[PDB]
């Protein structure tokens, strides 16, 4: 999965 | 209580270095070392190094070449410094407080540094209202938002009446359009019988470039 | 170094039911693992360090347990709070890894989304550009489609569109999308509609605005 840096959640 | 509190989030460009600054409180730095951790896309959650009690730093192995930690114990504060950054360097940096002195599990974090790294400038963002209206308003409740438009980079941070309205509040995800700058909106829904007599104002802060800007949002 | 494997990478749940996280490791590493939670914009959370040792104001649905290389962090009965994500950690090894992480999602019943369109503001259109912003706000599942037409023109390419994270009280999604074009362009037209599709609707529902 990747990290997201604005939400600082997974976005699969 | 304990608290870990860092320095605002901002742009870098390649080549050039890092600074972060974590102020703490609730503990004496003479009694607990600060550690220190980023987050990434890439390779996600990852332990840089750590500052002693004693003055003593260790740095992870990739880090050991371009890292330093320095505090001053008096005023609390810790210093994170890394050095030509790149591209994969843009991540969310954290200082963090294990539990005891000694350990790893980390109880404490500090809210965050989201650092890019990029060639670009730093920009602020126009605030736009979106204003509430009977193409907005069904079953008593209207809807009404901000488009908080053109920035770089991120992030930004909304909020509604000085942080007096929450509920109903959806600030989207920010959009990277053709330009290069983001692009997002908040709103929030609310009773249409107190939009004439409640004022309705989103305070944005894009604390890269320090431009604050409170919207006041009006029917049409 | 350790390298950790969480499994799997999504995780999709109804509430009050019990799940379980895997955290698998590359070599025997003890009972040398923390677990942490990461909720939209926040920072991660110890959850529990040790395998199984729980952490004060933690609550007493969250457990743990294993040894050597497999382990499991556990919540009994899941509530809407729980969205996020849970990563693991190991420290029987210099330096201190972590997993890449599992995702839990939560089910409900679906809802079908409330259709809000915003025409640009003057303040927007004294710059040169035109942004017409079409909300879907607590809708559930996630899928749905947003179609623009100007002046019964299908519009393509020229919008944006933005889906909040799973809410933490009600456990929907709200949605945006941006139809972005110049001023000239919007001047030289005069309906704009946003029509949208969703499970819970029995017909698409369309949103619309006259230029002035
Ligand atoms: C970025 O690229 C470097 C080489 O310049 C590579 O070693 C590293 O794995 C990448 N960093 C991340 C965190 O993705």
């Amino acid at each position: 999965x990747q990290f997201d840096l604005s939400t600082r959640r997974l976005r699969c | 209580q304990v608290q870990l509190k860092q320095s605002g989030p901002g742009l870098v460009q390649p080549s050039q270095s890092l600074s972060i600054t974590c102020t703490v409180s609730g503990f004496s730095l003479t009694n607990y070392g600060v550690h220190w951790v980023r987050q990434s896309p890439g390779k996600g959650l990852e332990w840089l190094g750590v500052i002693w009690s004693g003055g003593n730093t260790d740095y992870n192995t990739p880090f050991t070449s371009r890292l330093s930690i320095n505090k001053d114990n008096s005023k609390s504060q810790v210093f994170f410094k890394m050095n030509s950054l790149q591209s994969n360097d843009t991540a969310i940096y954290y200082c963090a407080r294990a539990l005891t002195y000694y350990d790893y599990e980390f109880a404490y974090w500090g809210q965050g540094t989201l650092v890019t790294v990029s060639a670009a400038s730093t920009k602020g963002p126009s605030v736009f209202p979106l204003a509430p209206s009977s193409k907005s308003t069904s079953g008593g409740t209207a809807a009404l938002g901000c488009l908080v438009k053109d920035y770089f980079p991120e992030p930004v941070t909304v909020s509604w009446n000085s942080g007096a309205l929450t509920s109903g509040v959806h600030t989207f995800p920010a959009v990277l359009q053709s330009s290069g700058l983001y692009s997002l909106s908040s709103v929030v829904t609310v009773p249409s019988s107190s939009l004439g007599t409640q004022t309705y104002i989103c305070n944005v802060n894009h604390k890269p470039s320090n431009t604050k800007v409170d919207k006041r949002v009006e029917p049409k | 170094d350790i390298l950790l494997t969480q499994s799997p990478v999504i995780l999709s749940v109804s509430p009050g039911e019990r799940v379980s996280f895997s955290c698998r490791a590359s070599q025997s590493i003890g009972t040398n693992i923390h677990w942490y939670q990461q909720r939209t914009n926040g920072s991660p959370r110890l959850l529990i360090k040790y395998a199984s040792e729980s952490i004060s104001g933690i609550p007493s649905r969250f457990s743990g347990s294993g040894s050597g290389t497999d382990f499991t962090l556990s919540i009994n009965s899941v509530e809407s709070e729980d969205i996020a994500d849970y990563y693991c950690q190991q420290n029987n090894n210099w330096p201190t890894t972590f997993g890449a992480g599992t995702k839990l999602e939560l089910k409900r019943t679906v809802a079908a989304p409330s259709v809000f369109i915003f025409p640009p503001s003057d303040e927007q259109l004294k710059s040169g550009t035109a942004s017409v912003v079409c909300l879907l706000n607590n809708f559930y599942p996630r899928e749905a489609k947003v179609q623009w037409k100007v002046d019964n023109a299908l519009q393509s390419g020229n919008s944006q569109e933005s889906v909040t994270e799973q809410d933490s009280k009600d456990s929907t999604y709200s949605l945006s999308s941006t139809l972005t074009l110049s001023k000239a362009d919007y001047e030289k037209h005069k309906v704009y509609a946003c029509e949208v599709t969703h499970q819970g609707l029995s017909s698409p529902v369309t949103k619309s605005f006259n230029r002035g």
